[PDB]
């Protein structure tokens, strides 16, 4: 687990880029801060999914 | 949008209809407390800036 | 054992003003913060007691919309800013207060006849405008101790028509907060990620520090509860 | 079961293979987790024949999508048993009718 | 016929019925639309793609 | 008058149609109080309760819960989403060993479960399996223990036991007892005293909870939690 608190030191200031393919245009790809969830799916913020 | 529509969206008699609120804060209270429905047209108090 | 569950550490309160204050708490069990904050809501609002200003009797004045020249601000306006008046009386439950002014500028509750059972919170609370020389507001108010809030149509009775010429009536919003909000988010420890994290926003009128005011629904709703708990 | 399915279910679920149908009427014998054994009728079974019909059901097998193949029984002992009945459900097969 | 049937079964005859908030207790303004339906699982599950 | 103070609500009468459907009634309460006490009730008691399931079972003959049995009819998956539905109340310990043993065509019921002295079954005629032939018999040693909420066996395992034997499988427990809760307010008629409100619940449940215990066991967690709330600075 003490790799589970290193982990959550690392990333704390570190974006991230995002992509959705085709990319049509610019928007297309964004930088994000992470946040860290059990699961297996990303987490988007609906305003920026549309 | 439809939330915020259904928000916004008056009619012409509702639970307590056309009292009058020192301020906003007082008209969350009402709401969340149930003594007036959203859609209730009143006449509030309301400070604004330019 | 079973009955094991994560009391929660008073892990931080910020205090933006006097009135205005955040209370966090962090971790809770699944499901646990919503109903504690949804239960401190209700309580707060509907059934703390407070003292709150109910009537007001003005010898120009028949009903709310009475015309009165000389002062600045319409019947509605004072009314509006009698209900706001932030006042707690420790003695009686029911107080009758008497306004009397002739100036030109604004009417504070400082000018209110004071009594050492009474105080008034805010005396820089403006109740209206007198905007001549030779003009005169009088009035007399009444104050009044209850529980959770009621607003005109609820305390308008038949049973109570038998109303003078000099009688109108105001919201006594005896509950002295402004507003409670509380929001829910999760946390981490253990490793475990399904947990519950807490905050309250508060805003209270100048009668009570918010944080006295949470202790006060906390012990009213334990007392409530304490019948049923044979644990110790 | 579906609840508002179309009638179409019987057809496709006995019409594909997955399900063991009833290929000559009788009475169940036995019936295990796996096997089944049938008493056929004194009418239907022919001259010099047994008169008993066994069916063997595929109890776990990889899929062509990986996903499980299984076959369950559905009758009990004794039951009576018709021609075209059905006696094993199989994958998304609820009493012979299609349970996706 | 789907209303004599729903009205056979003691439903109300519209199909909505009033529904409370569990998070809160409190209730919905508008009647909701709960009934059965039949749903499928895709193939598509998420350990397989992550 | 007496603005201040309250009226303090108890148990005025409970009521029980069956071994799973109970009826508790709360009098007096004040205005607004019954709904902000009938959610928090109803939110510890789905959440909460205590509760006694099936967490091992062990099968001679059986390696894992894909493979068949000679005798049974449902194969051994349904067997133990069968026993997984089972319902029992242990009193004296924290876990305990069931024992079943049968032989000869019939259902197997749970009346035929060996049981000492401080284990209940509640409703024995919940069926577990069906034997096909005279000489086909089952024999088989269940693990039950007492745990709040529900645990997949996914956690179960990643508690990491010491040597895993092999003739041994494991299921999802699902702890909690109680299965529906409702809460229903109307006006009170108490002294003729207005503004009061007598409040109702009622509980579908396994026969395993008592609950006037249920209620008592709820309102404990509650006060207990709101103490951490007094306490503050």
């Amino acid at each position: 687990a003490v790799v589970w608190d290193i982990l959550d030191e690392v990333i704390r200031e570190h974006p991230v880029l995002l992509n959705r393919a085709p990319t049509l245009h610019r928007l297309g790809i964004q930088a994000f801060e992470p946040v860290l969830i059990e699961g297996k799916a990303i987490q988007l913020h609906p305003l920026v999914c549309a | 949008v439809l939330g915020l529509y259904y928000m916004t969206r008056d009619c012409v008699n509702a639970k307590g209809e056309g009292m009058v609120l020192t301020g906003p804060k007082e008209a969350e209270r009402l709401y969340r407390s149930g003594l007036a429905s959203l859609h209730a047209r009143v006449k509030v108090r309301i400070t604004e800036y330019e | 054992s079973v009955t094991e569950f994560l009391k929660p550490r008073l892990v931080d309160i910020e205090q933006v003003s006097s009135t205005h204050a955040k209370v966090t708490l962090e971790p809770l069990e699944r499901g646990f913060g919503h109903t504690l904050g949804n239960a401190l809501r209700r309580i707060l609002l509907s059934s703390m007691p407070g003292c709150a200003v109910t009537e007001v009797e003005i010898d120009g004045v028949l009903h709310e919309y009475s015309t009165k020249e000389g002062v600045q601000e319409d019947i509605l306006e004072i009314l509006l800013n009698l209900k706001g008046l932030a006042v707690r009386v420790q003695g009686k439950d029911e107080v009758i207060l008497t306004l009397n002014k002739s100036g030109i500028g604004p009417v504070t509750a400082a000018d209110i006849t004071h009594d050492g059972d009474v105080e008034i919170v805010k005396p820089q609370h403006v109740i209206c405008h007198l905007t001549d020389e030779n003009a005169s507001i009088s009035m007399r108010i009444k104050v009044q101790r209850g529980r959770g809030y009621v607003p005109a149509s609820t305390r308008i009775h038949s049973e109570e028509d038998e109303r003078p010429i000099g009688r109108l009536l105001v919201d006594a919003c005896y509950s002295p907060v402004e507003r409670i909000a509380y929001n829910v988010e999760a946390a981490r420890v253990e490793q475990r990620t399904d947990l519950d994290k807490l905050v309250i926003e508060m805003e209270t009128n100048g009668t009570i520090d918010p944080e006295e005011a949470i202790r006060r629904a906390a012990t009213i709703l334990a007392e409530q509860l304490e019948a049923f708990v044979d644990l110790r | 079961k579906p609840l508002v399915g179309t009638g179409m279910e019987r057809a496709v679920a006995v019409d594909s293979g997955v399900t063991a149908v009833a290929k000559r009427g009788g009475v169940v014998q036995y019936v295990d987790a796996s096997r089944i054994v049938i008493k056929v009728n004194e009418d239907e079974m022919y001259p010099g024949e047994a008169g008993i019909d066994i069916y063997n059901l595929t109890k776990y097998t990889r899929s062509n999508q990986n996903t499980c193949i299984n076959q369950m029984p559905c009758v009990s002992l004794g039951e009576p048993v018709e021609r075209g009945d059905v006696l094993a459900d199989g994958p998304s097969t609820d009493l012979g009718e299609l349970a996706l | 016929e789907i209303k004599e049937l729903l009205k056979l079964g003691d439903l109300p005859t519209s199909g909505q019925i009033r529904l409370y908030d569990g998070r809160t207790g409190e209730q919905f303004e508008r009647p909701v639309t709960v009934g059965y339906m039949y749903m499928l699982k895709l193939n598509h599950l998420v350990d397989d793609k992550m």
